[PDB]
């Protein structure tokens, strides 16, 4: 299947991903078509900030989905 | 404090 990533930028990405692959995987792709450092990135869908450990198919990711691209917000949880 | 995060 194929999904979508639309950007801050406004550029929407064309990833070609698979149901088994993992978040993580799909961020790491991006890596591959822009340089973009998966540690850096946070994927948004459906008002859900997307786990890294977890494939698309336990998110219920459809075909033809489009996902956020914001950058990972610095938690204030912890210290 | 004294450890990381974040949770
Ligand atoms: C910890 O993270 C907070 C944000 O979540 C910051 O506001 C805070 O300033 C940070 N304190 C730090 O000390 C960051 C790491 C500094 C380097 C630690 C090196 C270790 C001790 C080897
Ligand atoms: C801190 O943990 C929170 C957990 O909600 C996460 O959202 C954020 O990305 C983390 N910040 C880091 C790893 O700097
Ligand atoms: C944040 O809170 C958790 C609670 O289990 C701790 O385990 C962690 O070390 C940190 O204090």
């Amino acid at each position: 299947m194929q999904i979508f990533v639309k950007t801050l930028t406004g550029k929407t990405i064309t990833l070609e991903v698979e149901p088994s692959d993992t978040i993580e995987n799909v961020k790491a792709k991006i890596q591959d078509k822009e340089g973009i450092p998966p540690d850096q990135q946070r994927l948004i869908f459906a008002g859900k900030q997307l786990e890294d450990g977890r494939t698309l198919s336990d998110y219920n990711i459809q075909k033809e989905s489009t996902l956020h691209l914001v950058l990972r917000l610095r938690g204030c949880k912890x210290x | 404090x004294y450890x990381x995060x974040y949770x």
